[PDB]
């Protein structure tokens, strides 16, 4: 008897986290941004420490 | 304490003061090493040193002359000092073997042993000069690729591939009639260094140097250089500031007077009435500090320097600093504007009124080269005590509050965390 009533808080709920969902892998690219791209040189010391 | 312009097409800049015992007189000109390209960097600092090498130093002590020379960004200077009723020979040297006869100095063996020993004076400096060397990083990576990064010593491999032909390349270029000023201060009347000077016809040739194709531009990002055989720490941290006559000049430097300097070993440093020092000294984060204000013709630079050997507390030291920035916005109180007032006139006093003449003539001759004339200490004083809070909380708003930074650091810095870690700290979240 709940039929009715389920599908259309199941239409609420899945558009509110689909959109939740989209925007947390646009946030988190955008605070990574800086780990992928760092740069790393190597010079060799000089040999008597 | 005047100073007097008068162009008769040179530019002559002078102040008197009948009470020193030496005179200086030299040029200064208008060009520095925010005006060369990255393959030869570095060619002022040998343009300075041929002017002090041996050979050109030993002529100028047989008549009782010392030399003096400076290569910074925007301005360079060649300085010879002497005696007051003996500054007609200063002329003669500055007129023979650097403006007319200038070729002999340029040989191929005092051009060789000159080159060898620029050679170990960058290469000392790149391993023993720990706090100057990591400021020099600061720069190179704020203003990258853009013209005000290239270090004023050059580098060890520009250095290299520097031959004759550059020298006279550079001379060509930039020690120009229009982009000159002759300089003298000290026991000199103003008067007296006119006629002497247009009593020959002293002159140069063209003018119109190089027009510096890219301007300066400001960009967050951080360089880490980690040595873990090196016992300290060593950090700088600034944010974009205010250029050379912009409308906030003496705003940004009075800003900075707020935090001030510290010394973890000085007695008298300890009880100065700066809020950062409470949380510092509570748990010994650091050694020294210094907060300062640079100021060029492009852009600026506001932000502090420190050094510390608590290696494994440095994110408290960034976080506690960073925390007090924020005060300008939102909660800074009257008493910490009035005692900056007071503090900041004694330390432009003592800069501007000092008792070297050396050091008085590249500060006059950058402010007429940049300005046409100069600025006195009285019109500075009434400017200065005109400040009053909102100005800072509007420029703080404006300048520093959720901005980007530039880092840079050395030595024991695997405690320094990551980039959005300190940049997040740019806002209190309290307001
Ligand atoms: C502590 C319990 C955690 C539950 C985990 C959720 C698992 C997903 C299954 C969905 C069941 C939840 C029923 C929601 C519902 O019926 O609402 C419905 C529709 O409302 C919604 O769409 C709510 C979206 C649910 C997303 C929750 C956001 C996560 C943020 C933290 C939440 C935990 C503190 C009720 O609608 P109405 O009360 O306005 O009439």
């Amino acid at each position: 008897p709940e039929h009715d009533e389920r599908k259309r808080l199941g239409l609420k709920t899945v558009i509110i986290l689909s959109s939740l969902y989209l925007l947390s892998i646009w946030v988190k690219k955008f605070k990574w941004a800086g780990i992928k791209t760092r740069k790393f040189v190597f010079n060799p010391p000089k040999p008597r420490k | 304490a005047e100073v007097t312009q008068l162009s008769n097409g040179i530019v002559v800049a002078t102040e008197h003061n009948p009470s020193a015992h030496t005179a200086s007189v030299g040029v200064v000109f208008g060009s520095g090493a925010a005006n060369e390209n990255p393959y030869n960097n570095g060619v002022s600092n040998l343009w300075k040193n041929i002017f002090l090498s041996k050979e050109n130093s030993a002529v100028a002590a047989k008549e009782g002359l010392a030399l003096s020379s400076n290569i910074s960004r925007d301005f360079q200077s060649y300085i010879v000092s002497s005696l007051p009723g003996s500054t007609d020979k200063s002329l003669d040297f500055l007129n023979q073997s650097f403006i007319q006869q200038k070729a002999n100095l340029l040989s191929s063996s005092n051009f060789e042993a000159t080159k060898k020993s620029v050679l170990k004076q960058v290469q000392d400096f790149e391993e023993n000069d720990h706090p100057n060397r990591v400021l020099e990083h600061l720069h190179s990576t704020a203003f990258q690729n853009t013209p005000l990064s290239l270090p004023t010593r050059g580098t060890l491999e520009s250095l290299e591939n520097l031959v004759v032909a550059d020298l006279e390349s550079f001379a060509n270029n930039h020690f120009l009639n229009s982009n000159a000023v002759v300089v003298g201060t000290g026991n000199i009347k103003h008067e007296d260094l006119v006629n002497s000077i247009e009593s020959k016809n002293l002159s140069l040739q063209t003018g119109t140097k190089p027009v510096l194709k890219k301007k300066a531009a400001f960009l967050g990002s951080e360089v880490r250089l980690r040595d873990d055989t090196l016992p300290k720490a060593w950090i700088s941290l600034a944010v974009e500031g205010e250029p050379v006559n912009s409308p906030n000049y003496f705003v940004a430097k009075l800003a900075a007077q707020i935090f001030g300097s510290y010394n973890a070993f000085e007695p008298a440093s300890r009880l100065q009435g700066i809020k950062l020092l409470d949380n510092i000294q509570e748990y010994q984060l650091c050694d020294n500090f210094n907060h300062f204000s640079l100021s060029y013709k492009d852009s600026g630079l506001w932000g502090f320097s420190t050094a510390t050997r608590n290696v494994t507390m440095i994110d408290d030291l960034i976080h506690f600093t960073l925390k007090q920035w924020n005060r300008l916005t939102i909660s800074v109180t009257d008493t910490e504007v009035e005692r900056a007032k007071s503090l900041l006139k004694l330390q432009l006093g003592q800069l501007y009124e000092s008792g070297n003449p050396v050091n008085d003539a590249n500060l006059l001759g950058a402010e007429v080269l940049i300005k046409g004339s100069k600025l006195s200490l009285g019109e500075a004083f009434k400017k200065i005590d005109a400040i009053t809070v909102k100005d800072v909380k509007a420029w703080a708003g404006k300048r520093l509050w959720d901005q980007d930074i530039a880092i840079a650091g050395t030595g024991q810095i695997e405690g320094l965390l990551d980039y959005m870690r300190i940049r997040s700290d740019m806002s209190m979240m309290r307001w």
